[PDB]
RNA sequence: CCCCGUGGAGCUUUACUGCAGCCUGGUGUUGGCUCUUGGUCGCGCCGGCGCGGCUGGGGGCCUAACCCUCGGAUGGGGGGACAGCGCUUGGCGGGCAGUUUGACUGGGGCGGUCGCCUCCUAAAAGGUAACGGAGGCGCCCAAAGGUCCCCUCAGGCGGGACGGAAAUCCGCCGGAGAGCGCAAGGGUAGAAGGGGGCCUGACUGCGAGGCCUGCAAGCCGAGCAGGGGCGAAAGCCGGGCCUAGUGAACCGGUGGU
RNA sequence: GUAAGAGGAGGUAUAGGGAGCGACGCUUGCCCGGUGCCGGAAGGUCAAGGGGAGGGGUGCAAGCCCCGAACCGAAGCCCCGG
RNA sequence: GGCGUGCCUAUUGAAGCAUGAGCCGGCGACUCACGGUCGUGGGCGAGCUUAAGCCGUUGAGGCGGAGGCGUAGGGAAACCGAG
RNA sequence: AGCCAUGGGGGAAUCUGGGCGGACCACCGCCUAAGGCUAAGUACUCCGGGUGACCGAUAGCGCACCAGUACCGUGAGGGAAA
RNA sequence: AACCUGGGGAACUGAAACAUCUCAGUACCCAGAGGAGAGGAAAGAGAAAUCGACUCCCUGAGUAGCGGCGAGCGAAAGGGGA
């Protein structure tokens, strides 16, 4: 009936900018104890393929559960995740060019 | 009146008041910056 | 005329009353003067606030001349 | 069709992962001058909303 | 009729903002010759003379654009690079257009008021209304702040060269009737008051826990860390006896990582 | 009326447009500080534009690109008078 | 003989000297679409679900994973991640 | 504040040409303006037909009936009943 | 009849006043096209050394952004299809 109770205030540094969102690789954080679901050679093509991926354009393992001894490639993984599986089994990084 | 204090060779400064025409031309009172810790503050 | 002014209620007075349990930090009194004093385990503040140092129970003390006092008697 | 996000909103408001609505504190912008580093200090930070936090959520949609 | 509605419409103006219109600079339409002041580059010549492109301004004359006109004219005459028209500049602009022109209110208007602090009303918690009764605020201070140390008033009576109703001084009584920047209040010398010495914590990073509260806001705050200040030290300092001295958000200014 | 054009007028200051007063008689005083209008080749401010000292971004450079002081720039307003 | 102030509306208050209505019949006012949010009946479950469309049918369904929601948060962000 | 388009002013080059990739510059890369044409997939429903957890004469089209009629309006136009 | 394209183009209304903004390039007026009309073989996309005319549906997405950052408005590339 008065002034709002936007009484509050954009903080949303980065609101825009006329072309606005720029195209950047996204990471799309999946732990590893959704990994213990399997056993095989785990890729990005594969936590995608059925599951917990999304096309999100970058994998990254990391955080909770118990690492299963075996190869997982991924764009990225937690300096705690790597712990965890370098730990009991190949860790093998993202692509290059 | 707007008075925002800085710090010697660097960048820091000061919520302030100074006064007007009262006895007051120049401030140099002591204080304690972010980065190492205490060094003397002019005006300016 | 000229007048019909005034200034919003201050809601002042003793917040916890003698033989109330009290964590550390609970305003005990608030006051437009030293109308109360600390005393044991009870701080004050800019405004004359009165408040625990420690949790426990408060008790006041009359002390004539010397005025009455607030503290907390802790206890755990 | 399709309730429209509220911009407003979104552009000064997040809502939480558990469900609670954050807002940066008023009063930071210039009544300041000599206010208690504490006075400026403590509106540095984010709070939680209440009633109209509810009201809040229902803009941020698709959001 | 009267009031009310963030209703309508006609009218007004030195209400606001436009619009037509009108004034205007540059520029396109837009050309020739000539005189003279300023610039411009090369050369001849000891800042000045001579020359051409470029010129900018000002004067004059031309005619063929453009305009008017003449017993119809591929032409004569008059005006003439102006005017007119295009784009653009700033102006004036109720001729016209869209609108704005607050609320409370023992009806509305007029008057008064509108946020903040103090007291009363308020019924011994808190909180309470009235166009109830009364007063303040929109600041002030680098010393009026921190800390260490030291001292304690106003007033009444007696006494003292000026002066005594009241300066300053000695005495005796004098618990607070003084002071505490400013209103009022509550507090207060077992200081929060007066004076000193050193000083700048009118700090950064935070913040257990509460007061208050519809919301947003306001308020108090131990303690942790960093690096300091006064103190032998226990300790005290995150401005000032306290409670007013103010303004969400947007948009923007300055400085920084 | 956007325009072309028309009305004014196939008129020409003894005319035409606007305004106020309102046969006729006698008359119509003072005040230009404000407002309007009229005049004022000075001055003051004043837009585009011209100008370019000076500063910037980028490139290895030749460059490209941007910002910009003085100074020149109408009407209007100011100013001066009726 | 006892008793007894119409109906609706609107109101602090209406039999009210407040509103509406001559009477009867018929017409007459909380819907749908999309998206939200709770609740509820059910299917599946770290998963769940398809949209256009294609094929079928001519009151038959099926295919279709593009995509969406969920499986990680925090920060303005870079980023880091059970923090 | 680029790109596309264009009312005003200035005004090029022909592949050592030009345009774009969000001011600008350098790099890298994309595309070839200032001529034109092109089916299908798409839209609609006066018309014909098929179907309806569509109406059943105050409903359904305004009109099941001789209705855009009668009647009403200068007219645009309104517009039944049955 | 409606559909379509080009030229022109409102206001109520929303913003709880209102002027930017909204309504909406909608209503309508005008010219034209036709069984459709438009558009159409990159001086394209935009970040992949990728795509490969145009139109339509699904999606992307109420995202990117636009905004008295009010009320509101609101893409594209890509992916699935015709
Ligand atoms: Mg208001
Ligand atoms: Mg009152
Ligand atoms: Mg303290
Ligand atoms: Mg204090
Ligand atoms: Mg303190
Ligand atoms: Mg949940
Ligand atoms: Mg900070
Ligand atoms: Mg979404
Ligand atoms: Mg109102
Ligand atoms: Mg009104
Ligand atoms: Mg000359
Ligand atoms: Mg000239
Ligand atoms: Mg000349
Ligand atoms: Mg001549
Ligand atoms: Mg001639
Ligand atoms: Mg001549
Ligand atoms: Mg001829
Ligand atoms: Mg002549
Ligand atoms: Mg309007
Ligand atoms: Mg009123
Ligand atoms: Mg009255
Ligand atoms: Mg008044
Ligand atoms: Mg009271
Ligand atoms: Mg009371
Ligand atoms: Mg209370
Ligand atoms: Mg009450
Ligand atoms: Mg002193
Ligand atoms: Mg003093
Ligand atoms: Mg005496
Ligand atoms: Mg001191
Ligand atoms: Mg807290
Ligand atoms: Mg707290
Ligand atoms: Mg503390
Ligand atoms: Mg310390
Ligand atoms: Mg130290
Ligand atoms: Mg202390
Ligand atoms: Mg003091
Ligand atoms: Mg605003
Ligand atoms: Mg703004
Ligand atoms: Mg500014
Ligand atoms: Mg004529
Ligand atoms: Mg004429
Ligand atoms: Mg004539
Ligand atoms: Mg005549
Ligand atoms: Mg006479
Ligand atoms: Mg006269
Ligand atoms: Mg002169
Ligand atoms: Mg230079
Ligand atoms: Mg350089
Ligand atoms: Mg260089
Ligand atoms: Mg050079
Ligand atoms: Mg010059
Ligand atoms: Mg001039
Ligand atoms: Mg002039
Ligand atoms: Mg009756
Ligand atoms: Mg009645
Ligand atoms: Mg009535
Ligand atoms: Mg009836
Ligand atoms: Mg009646
Ligand atoms: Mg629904
Ligand atoms: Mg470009
Ligand atoms: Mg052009
Ligand atoms: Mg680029
Ligand atoms: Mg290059
Ligand atoms: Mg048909
Ligand atoms: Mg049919
Ligand atoms: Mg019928
Ligand atoms: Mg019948
Ligand atoms: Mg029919
Ligand atoms: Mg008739
Ligand atoms: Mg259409
Ligand atoms: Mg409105
Ligand atoms: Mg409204
Ligand atoms: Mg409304
Ligand atoms: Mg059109
Ligand atoms: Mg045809
Ligand atoms: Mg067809
Ligand atoms: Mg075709
Ligand atoms: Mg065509
Ligand atoms: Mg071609
Ligand atoms: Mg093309
Ligand atoms: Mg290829
Ligand atoms: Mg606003
Ligand atoms: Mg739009
Ligand atoms: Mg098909
Ligand atoms: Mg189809």
């Amino acid at each position: 009936g008065r002034s709002t109770t936007l009484m509050r205030l954009p903080k949303r540094g980065m609101q825009g900018q006329v072309p606005g969102e720029i195209k950047r690789p996204r990471y799309q954080g999946v732990n590893l104890k959704d990994l213990a679901r399997f056993e095989g050679e785990v890729t990005p093509e594969l936590l995608v393929r059925a599951g917990l991926l999304k096309k999100g354009y970058r994998l990254k393992i990391l955080g909770e559960g118990e690492a299963k001894p075996l190869k997982v490639v991924a764009h990225a993984f937690s300096k705690s995740a790597l712990e965890k599986l370098k730990a009991a089994g190949g860790e093998p990084v993202l692509l290059e060019a | 009146l707007l008075l925002e204090c800085t710090e010697c060779k660097r960048r820091n400064y000061a919520t302030e008041k100074n006064k007007r025409n009262t006895p007051n031309k120049l401030e140099l009172r002591k204080y304690c910056p972010w980065c190492r810790k205490h060094t003397v503050h002019r005006e300016v | 005329t000229k007048n019909g002014r005034d200034s919003q209620a201050k809601r002042l007075g003793v917040k916890r009353y003698e033989g109330q349990v009290v964590r550390a930090g609970n305003i005990l009194v608030r006051q437009r003067g030293t109308r109360f004093k600390p005393g044991k385990n009870v701080g004050m503040g800019r405004d004359f606030t009165l408040f625990a140092l420690v949790d426990g129970v408060v008790e006041f003390q009359d002390r004539g001349r010397l005025g009455r006092y607030v503290h907390v008697r802790p206890l755990a | 069709p399709k309730m429209k996000t509220h911009k407003g909103a979104k552009k000064r408001v997040k809502i939480t992962a558990s469900g609670k609505v954050v807002a940066m504190k008023t009063g930071k912008r210039h009544l300041n001058w000599q206010k208690s580093g504490k006075e400026i200090r403590q509106k540095g930070r984010k709070f939680v909303l209440a009633k109209p936090e509810a009201e809040r959520i229902k803009l941020l949609l698709p959001y």
